[PDB]
DNA sequence: AAGT
RNA sequence: AGGA
DNA sequence: ACTTTTTCCGG
């Protein structure tokens, strides 16, 4: 469908970053993080995305 | 007054089991919620829904 | 225990 | 690990 | 060649 689902859109160019309510920081006590798995995984994406960008 | 029936009456070794009502009983009416789903927490202990 |  |  | 369900409720 030309308005909501063109084929070109199955190939990711710009990844949406979900907000914290989706990947909550389970912040036990004061000085201790406790970040979600999705936060770690998005970090790994960023980490890899920077290496590729600089590399090229 | 005497029962019209005669009862099967004698000793029988009975055991008490680990499940006792006041350890099982639970009620909730607004209480702690999940962080993610923002829904009632699980378990009697945790005052769950 | 079945079925793309 | 355990109840119905 | 290859995937997905299976009753309901202390740590």
């Amino acid at each position: 469908n030309e308005v909501f689902s063109r084929p070109e859109w199955m190939i990711l160019t710009c990844l949406p970053v979900p907000p914290p309510p989706v990947r909550p920081s389970i912040s036990f006590n004061e000085s201790q993080r406790g970040e979600d798995d999705l936060t770690f995984k998005l970090a790994d994406i960023l980490k890899a995305n920077i290496s590729l960008e600089t590399l090229e | 007054k005497k029962l019209m029936a005669q009862i099967f009456f004698g000793p029988t070794y009975y055991q008490r089991l680990r499940h006792m009502v006041d350890d099982k009983i639970h009620a909730r009416a607004r209480g702690p919620m999940q962080v993610l789903t923002r829904q009632p927490v699980e378990g009697r202990s945790r005052d769950g829904g």
